[PDB]
């Protein structure tokens, strides 16, 4: 964070700094902490946990006069995979979302696995629009969201009502789920997807369903993206 | 306060009920949908079924008005001839099989008799005529009692998974959750108070001892 | 279960089974009975009635419809009793002599009940 | 290293399972379910996990060029089987598909014939590398074969029923004796495979 | 002070929330739910108490006499409609009679054109206590006068289908501007309360 | 030594209890659930024991010889009740067969009348040891002839109504006061059997 700020506001470049599990830094504040012989506090970490990720994670953001950005990425492992742990708790307490990586998908050999519906990005909104990306991006956005939502509650109703009793929107639910899960959140490890690119899948994705079941795209935008 | 499960908490059973309790409430909201699925084919028979109670009203008039044409065309009721007629009519009702919303509704789907007309062919031609009009109405009661078989056995599908539905609501959800609200909230969250407690003695034990040796010393230093 | 035929047996109206053998109709030759019961338009007591509805709703195994004339309008607590199951005799409630089909059958009420 | 972590009363709260985790490439989590069912090895195929399936891309395309292929769908059939048995243990297996029966099918005959493995008997006390692979091919061609037939207009009961020859020589495929050699062992698996294909061919129609 | 309240988890169990919630006298509740319907201010009205109702009567009393039996009038209707849409899922919506129809017309009327405020119009971005009281004397009248012309009059769908102006001029009470003067915004609202008096007279034959 | 151990919280897992328990050879757990309904002495019978009850047959063979064999049936026919109402509580009273029926009615006759006592009226304030022997064998009675008479034919639903003044004979059979004597209470509990299985050999003609 030290380089970053200098690159960031000493110089102008932005920059996208990464913290790879930051787990295992909580795990050596631990080390440290116990060193300073004091009490642990919760679940063994302590007390000055939310501090001492605070004075990391606070360290990132524009700046009035200065050009550059810190962007952070701060990866962390759950511990046993549940978010009321101290560190996934105190870390969403702190960013501003959260990115799930998901074992139901990894274990499907998807890759990557991130699990769209738990993820959410807080200020997305701010980073879409017609000056950055294209227009339709947040329309897009909400409506694959929408539909995979859909569809994850439609794979699990096939099991219950059967394939056939299924309304035409969750028929076509199942497709699109299969074909998004498979083509769109399934990206080669080396694949670099522009964002214009990435949206141009999602239209061949979401031009599944016809114009009056994508209720979530305003019209003036479906009027003009549907059909390319 | 409240139901307890009677468990015994520890972390692993926290983990346990915890995901016991997801199961049970994706198993609540799963049931809860499919109960709305079948009780909206359930309202569908329902609707069907009256208006097949109303058929039963005016088309029966009609076919019955057949029959009463076709006794004056005889001149009497061949109501008597009829009786005894033939063992088996031209008419029969098939095992039901079907799968409708899930469940496997057994809605009868009756079919004629191979021996056509076993005892037609007597009297004036209207015999004929309200042996059509008869076989036409069976078809109407055929499809009146399929819907009825259907609107009994929904109708139990259709108690059981909302009764389902409503006990995990009621008992299973509202008992599954105090139990982990125990298990963390009070027990694990008391015994980390506890562990909390004891190192904080061994710390003014410590504290103390390493102060002693600092007073003993330093004044040793001292003088 | 197997497949079988339709019964009208209810004291009201016989003459519903008049009107209606003549497409569809049931008796028993390995048994030498007819399944299909006249009614007898009310000459005979409810106990006899009451034990073929039993006999065919509860001793016969084969499986089909079964109608009733203006007397399920009559007999619905019996009617309440054996419509348990579909099987092996869904009842009905056909009009017969006269318009007899009023929110009173039985199954009619049921639907409404839980409408 | 293969360093056993006994896991105490709990299952991964306890500190040492949990710091382990973190630094260990590979992990091959207890199931306390397949303990209880005595099925051996009793590992849990879904919260195990392998950071060497990659670099070992280097070592397949040489030797076993659809190995990793293979892993995946046999890793895609067990998950989605173990969704949808999440489910059918709630409310039955009547409403279930045809496709989604053979995904819960194929996923009990793998767990129980490919994952399980005795380890005692003269069979299967070491399955070399070419034996499982044969089978990971014998297994996942299995359920293709039964996903693509009831793709067209078989029904699966009637199938199964038909083909209940196919599946017990799949499942009996275990029993091929590893000591054989591969060159022949694979010319037994060779052999499997055609005849599953041809008898599902045949049933078909 | 308003003093907003952000869990850890949005637990809103922890003893930091608990001892809020206990002291703080009014909670205003917002919700995440009715934020994504977009329908703002996104107060939750089920959960969102107000232990200073009752001081306020020293106000109302002085200068806005019928505001409390007013607003107690329509939380209770509104209840009562979020009472109902239970019954009109598990049964039809013919089942329920023409009050409770008219309980329902009148709390989404509510819920459309009373609650949700626009707020960034310049109409309605400040609701000043005289306009907000106005309408709800308005919205109140409105459910009172369909209430006692189906009580002892016609089916509810027949008013309200002939009265359909009525229901569309209380809706867009929401557009008087509260710049044009409080006597003359009350003037108006006493013009739009008479031509209703006069409308469900007419519709009342 | 009789002592209350008055747990925290009324959890049994509090330390004092725990160590309590383990040396005490008889645990009287009581409930408090049972306690807010006025239930006396609010026992929970799920979890009470006694470790005395090996050693006490000589006393109750020399005195009263078929206490124990009432007393297993007692709770058999408790615990019995225990697991039926954790059935009814999520199924209902509809799948129940009849001997679950009568098993549950007996049940409730027993937790409301025998094993509840007012600790305070003259009735129940000391029930002396043969008061509550006659009882067993009273209450214990009735259900057998219950379940005989459910067995020879008769359903219970329509045996409740007919022998209801025999239910209710047991039922105020605690009212029998212990200070009229041995002899004069253990005459109207004999006198209570006879009309019991004379009202039951009757009725199910």
């Amino acid at each position: 964070l030290t380089t970053a700020e200098y690159l960031a506001y000493q110089t102008e470049r932005h920059v996208l700094t990464i913290l790879t599990d930051m787990s295992s830094y909580a795990d050596a504040l631990r080390e440290v902490s116990a060193a300073r012989e004091e009490v642990p506090g919760r679940r063994g970490y302590p007390g000055y946990m939310y501090t001492d990720l605070s004075t990391i994670y606070e360290r990132a953001g524009r700046v009035e006069g200065r050009n550059g950005s810190i962007t952070q990425i701060p990866i962390l492992t759950m511990p046993n995979d549940d978010i009321t742990h101290p560190i996934p708790d105190l870390t969403g307490y702190i960013t501003e979302g959260q990115i799930f990586v998901d074992r139901q998908l990894h274990n499907k050999g998807i890759y990557p696995p991130i699990n769209v519906l738990p993820s959410l990005s807080r200020l997305m909104k701010s980073a879409i629009g017609e000056g950055m990306t294209r227009k339709d991006h947040g329309d897009v956005s909400n409506q694959l969201y929408a539909k995979y939502a859909i569809g994850k509650d439609a794979a699990a109703m096939k099991a219950v009502v059967g394939e056939e009793a299924l309304s035409i929107e969750d028929k076509l639910s199942l497709e699109f789920l299969e074909k998004f899960e498979k083509t769109f959140i399934t990206q080669g490890a080396y694949e670099d997807r522009t964002v214009f690119e990435s949206l141009d899948q999602a239209w061949s994705l979401l031009r599944i369903y016809p114009k009056e079941m994508l209720n979530r795209i305003s019209p003036k935008i479906l009027d003009e993206f549907y059909d390319r | 306060s409240g139901n307890r499960e009677q468990v015994f908490p520890t972390r692993m059973t926290l983990g346990l009920m915890k995901t016991k309790l997801k199961g049970a409430n994706q198993g609540y909201s799963l049931l809860k949908r499919k109960s709305e699925a079948l009780t909206k084919r359930f309202r569908d028979i329902t609707k069907r079924i009256d208006d097949a109670k109303q058929k039963m009203g005016r088309v029966m008039q009609t076919a019955a008005f057949s029959l009463a044409e076709v006794s004056y065309a005889t001149g009497e009721n061949i109501g008597y001839q009829v009786q005894e007629s033939v063992s088996t009519a031209r008419f029969k009702v098939r095992a039901r099989q079907e799968n409708v919303s899930g469940v496997y509704l057994s809605q009868f789907e009756s079919y004629i008799d191979p021996e056509i007309n076993d005892f037609r062919l007597t009297g004036l031609g209207r015999g004929g005529q309200q042996v059509q009009r008869a076989k036409e109405i069976y078809s109407r009661a055929v499809e009146t009692l399929v819907e009825l078989a259907s609107l009994q056995t929904a109708f139990i599908i259709l108690d059981e998974v909302i009764k389902v539905t409503n006990r995990r609501v009621n008992a299973i959800e509202h008992v599954i959750i105090p139990r982990t609200e125990n298990t963390i909230a009070y027990i694990n969250s008391e015994l980390d108070e506890l562990d909390r407690e004891e190192f904080y003695r061994l710390k003014k034990v410590q504290e103390k001892k390493q102060n002693e040796t600092a007073k003993l010393d330093a004044e040793m230093k001292l003088k | 279960a197997e497949k079988r035929t339709l019964i009208a047996v209810i004291a009201d109206e016989d003459t519903t089974t008049g009107l209606l053998l003549a497409g569809i109709g049931q008796i028993t030759p390995e048994t030498q009975e007819k399944n299909f019961f006249v009614y007898q338009e009310g000459k005979t007591t409810k106990e006899e009635i009451t034990d073929k509805f039993n006999h065919f709703t509860e001793e016969r195994d084969d499986i089909a419809i079964l109608l009733i004339n203006q007397h399920i309008a009559e007999n619905i607590r019996a009617r309440v009793d054996s419509f348990t199951n579909a099987f092996p005799a869904i009842l009905e409630i056909p009009s017969k002599d006269h318009p007899y089909d009023p929110e009173k059958d039985s199954v009619l009420k049921r639907v409404r009940k839980l409408f | 290293i293969v360093a056993a972590v006994s896991p105490a009363g709990g299952d991964f709260s306890d500190p040492v399972t949990t710091a382990t985790l973190g630094i260990t490439q590979v992990f091959w989590g207890l199931d306390k379910k397949l303990a209880q069912r005595k099925h051996f090895p009793s590992i849990n195929t879904s919260v195990s996990y392998s950071k060497y399936t990659n670099v070992l891309n280097k070592f397949y395309d040489s030797n076993y060029p659809e190995f990793p292929v293979l892993r995946d769908r046999m890793k895609e059939i067990l998950s989605n089987a173990e969704e949808l048995e999440q489910v059918v243990q709630l409310v039955g297996k009547s409403a279930l598909s045809d496709s989604d029966k053979i995904t819960l099918d194929v996923a009990t005959l793998i767990k129980e014939d490919f994952l399980q493995q005795n380890g005692y008997s003269t069979y299967d006390a070491f399955c070399p590398i070419w034996k499982t692979f044969d089978m990971m091919r014998a297994f996942i061609s299995y359920h293709d074969e039964a996903q693509k037939a009831v793709a067209n207009g078989a029904n699966w009961s009637k199938l199964a029923d038909s083909t209940g020859d196919v599946k017990h020589a799949v499942s009996s495929s275990k029993f091929f004796e590893p000591s054989r050699g591969e060159k022949e062992v694979h010319g037994e698996f060779e052999k499997l495979l055609s005849t599953m294909q041809e008898r599902f061919a045949e049933s078909t129609d």
